[PDB]
Formats: C-alpha cells, sequence, structure tokens
C-alpha cells in the first residue's frame, strides 16, 4: 500500500536474491578451484569461463535491480 | 524545483543513461560469448574493459547520489 | 594463458560485487529509515557505507589498470 513500504518489501526480496547469488558464487568458486587443479583442455577452459560469465552477469543484474529500486526511493521523496 | 533537487534530477537521468548502456553491454558480451567453441583473448579482455568502465561510472554516480540525498534529507 | 587471466579477473569481480551488494543494501535500508525519521547516527553510517563504496571503486580501477596492462602488452 504505502510507497516506501512497497520499496522496503522489494529490497527484502532483492536481499534474498543476493543471498542466493552468494550461495551460487560459492558453488562456482569450488568448481573453478577443482577445474584449476585439473589439466583442462582449451575447450575445458571455455566452459569454465562461460560458467563464470553467467554467474557474473546474474550478480550484476541483481545489482541493477537494486539500483532501479534505489532510484524509485529517490523519486518518492522528490 | 530548487538547485539541489535539479542537481539530483540531472544525476538521476545520468544514472538511467548509465544503467541503460550497462544492460546493452551485458547483452553484447553475453551475445559474443554465446558463439561457443574457442574464445579470443583480446576481444574477451576488451569486452571486460568496456564493462569495467561503465561499472566504475555507475558506482561514482551512486556515491555522489548518496551525498546529495544526505544534504536533502539533512 | 590469457583466457585463464580473464578468469582471474572475473573471480575478482565476484568478490568485489558481493561487497557492492552488501554496501548498497545497507544504504537503501538506511535511507528508508532516514526518510521515515531523520537520525544523525543513521546519517553517519550512510557516510561510512559511502566511503566503503569509494574504496571499492578504487579496487575496480586497479582491476581495470591491470587488464589494460595485459591488453597493451597483447596489442604490442
Amino acid at each position: 500500500s504505502s510507497p516506501v513500504d512497497e520499496i522496503d518489501k522489494e529490497v527484502k526480496k532483492l536481499e534474498e536474491e543476493a543471498k542466493k547469488s552468494q550461495e551460487e558464487v560459492e558453488r562456482l568458486k569450488q568448481e573453478v578451484e577443482k577445474a584449476s587443479k585439473a589439466g583442462l583442455d582449451h575447450e575445458g577452459d571455455s566452459r569454465i569461463f562461460k560458467k563464470i560469465h553467467d554467474v557474473v552477469t546474474k550478480q550484476i543484474k541483481v545489482i541493477i535491480r537494486l539500483i532501479e529500486v534505489y532510484v524509485r526511493l529517490v523519486e518518492i521523496i522528490l | 524545483s530548487s538547485p539541489e533537487e535539479e542537481k539530483l534530477k540531472e544525476l538521476l537521468k545520468e544514472l538511467k543513461k548509465v544503467l541503460d548502456r550497462l544492460k546493452k553491454i551485458l547483452e553484447r558480451n553475453d551475445e559474443e560469448i554465446k558463439k561457443s567453441d574457442e574464445l579470443d583473448d583480446e576481444s574477451l579482455l576488451e569486452d571486460i574493459v568496456e564493462l569495467l568502465k561503465e561499472i566504475i561510472k555507475l558506482w561514482k554516480i551512486l556515491v555522489e547520489l548518496s551525498d546529495i540525498l544526505l544534504k536533502l534529507i539533512s | 594463458s590469457k583466457q585463464k587471466e580473464a578468469i582471474k579477473v572475473y573471480l575478482e569481480l565476484l568478490e568485489v560485487h558481493s561487497r557492492v551488494l552488501k554496501a548498497l543494501i545497507e544504504q537503501i535500508k538506511l535511507f528508508i529509515e532516514l526518510i521515515k525519521r531523520p537520525d544523525e547516527d543513521l546519517a553517519d553510517k550512510v557516510r561510512k557505507s559511502s566511503e566503503e563504496l569509494k574504496k571499492i571503486i578504487k579496487e575496480v580501477e586497479k582491476i581495470l589498470r591491470k587488464v589494460d596492462d595485459i591488453l597493451y602488452k597483447v596489442k604490442s
């Protein structure tokens, strides 16, 4: 109902996505370390980078949604 | 409309500009990497360079936006 | 290899962006309470979180410089 309270609700939802992102990042770091300790082909390094690229992209998209919520917070008081 | 509010609205429109171009970069980088098989090292670092530049501009606007908001809310 | 070098950069970005998420969420919550009720202690920890973000900017600029160093040597 209230606009600031709607934003508070949206931040708590994005905060949970951050926690899930960090959990996915920790699973990635374990796989990269396992891939680092193994002799990988140039195609093996390719799939590893593509895996890391997807996690990086997801994480930044969570940041962007946070900022777009942040922007809405600024426009409310204006 | 006051000076400090206009300064915030200018930075807010610059923030929307930065976010828009940042999403275009993420899409282009994702599009270029989805070609699979072997990846060129030069273009990979160049795509990273362009991403880092917008990311740096993004944070700089957030830092300045936080300062203006504290002045407005006092 | 240079593809392993771009892997190290992205892993550095993940650790950096995690602290950007944590700092950005704190600032939004602080402004939510500042808009509902002004408090100098809340404003101080906003300035603290803003200064933390400034140091993160410097870390990302260092990452960028190191990548530019590689690109300059690659294109050489």
